[PDB]
């Protein structure tokens, strides 16, 4: 399963 | 064996033409298993084998409000490199993103990984030791400092050590029927003529997996390399993958040449001819 | 902009008989950037409702497709893929070869 993407570039 | 789970995300902007298309999808080993695409009417991640359909509308869910989620943020990331790179708004630009984990035969993890891509080459990456970055370009290294400053490492450590391999676990237990599986090749020498002279002769491998295998051709036991034409491995489109390798030989000395197969389904290397 | 052309292979999926259901296949792959159109042809006509893989990529980042269909080859029907990308200056046309 996926994990959420909390981050920004 | 070892086993890989992979996630990958293409988000592909559009000046003019609404917001970026977003496609991701799921491998475990050469096996795709989820998908997603945002331009689908009301798209959903979408199971691809069989053994992921018993996860419940909940796991189903949860992925795509992730998915969602990325393609969301991918978009602000793509507006953000613009930035970076002082580009401007009219061209279409693509920013790629991996991540996953590789087990052991045992099940522990071998190796974690988290990395993206602008525009076709390396942005920046989590090193091996899921610990630290690698910025590919003092652009990358605006998203090191603040990445650094928020403990983002950390945060995928603890997914990739913990989750990733405890799932690609499950997965491999659900699917063993044939994500623990191998499938030699069916092999066959094929003979060519060119003229009176010459012919190809081209060996093939069909309906193998997993994708890795090796095909070389011998002269008298002398390997041909320079000589050999070697086709990219390629899908059936059921799963399986097909190769071949090809050489030209002059008319009478066809039984100096031998092909050589290996494939993590044979016990041992086979030996071919071509046989009139 | 570094740009990636892609490599094309069109083939079956089970070795051709006359006669005989199978599927046509279109593999593009190592190409950058991902716009491509793919289109399968029968004696040089667009084949319609051919399928296609949904876009991924290799561990150089470079893109991969499969375009699919069925069909039943026989002598005389010729079948081909045209790619078009903007690294080719008009589209590549690569012929199947029951052989290859
Ligand atoms: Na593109």
């Amino acid at each position: 399963r996926r994990r959420w993407h909390r981050w920004r570039l | 064996g070892s086993h890989s789970m992979r996630y990958f995300h293409t988000s592909v902007s559009r000046p003019g033409r609404g917001e970026p298309r977003f496609i991701t999808v799921g491998y475990v080993d050469d096996t795709l298993f989820v998908r997603f695409d945002s331009d689908a009417a009301s798209p959903r991640e979408e199971p691809r084998a069989p053994w992921i359909e018993q996860e419940g509308p909940e796991y189903w869910d949860r992925e795509t409000q992730i998915c969602k989620a990325k393609a969301q943020t991918d978009r602000e990331d793509l507006r953000t490199l613009l930035r970076y790179y002082n580009q401007s708004e009219a061209g279409s630009h693509t920013l790629q993103n991996m991540y996953g984990c590789d087990v052991g035969p045992d099940g522990r993890l071998l190796r974690g990984y988290h990395q993206d891509a602008y525009d076709g080459k390396d942005y920046i990456a989590l090193n091996e030791d899921l610990s630290s970055w690698t910025a590919a370009d003092t652009a990358a290294q605006i998203t090191q400092r603040k990445w650094e400053a928020a403990r983002v490492a950390e945060q995928l450590r603890a997914y990739l050590e913990g989750e990733c391999v405890e799932w690609l676990r499950r997965y491999l237990e659900n699917g063993k029927e044939t994500l623990q599986r191998a499938d030699p090749p069916k092999t066959h020498v094929t003979h060519h003529p060119i003229s009176d002279h010459e012919a190809t002769l081209r060996c093939w491998a069909l309906g193998f997996y997993p994708a890795e295998i090796t095909l070389t051709w011998q002269r008298d036991g002398e390997d041909q390399t320079q000589d050999t034409e070697l086709v990219e491995t390629r899908p059936a489109g059921d799963r399986t993958f097909q190769k071949w390798a090809a050489v030209v030989v002059p008319s009478g000395e066809e039984q100096r040449y031998t092909c050589h197969v290996q494939h993590e389904g044979l016990p041992k290397p086979l030996t071919l001819r071509w046989e009139p | 902009m570094i740009q990636r052309t892609p490599k094309i292979q069109v083939y079956s999926r089970h070795p051709a008989e006359n006669g005989k259901s199978n599927f046509l296949n279109c593999y593009v792959s190592g190409f950058h950037p991902s716009d491509i159109e793919v289109d399968l042809l029968k004696n040089g006509e667009r084949i319609e409702k051919v399928e296609h893989s949904d876009l991924s990529f290799s561990k150089d980042w470079s893109f991969y497709l499969l375009y699919y269909t069925e069909f039943t080859p026989t002598e005389k029907d010729e079948y081909a893929c045209r790619v078009n990308h903007v690294t080719l200056s008009q589209p590549k046309i690569v012929k199947w070869d029951r052989d290859m």
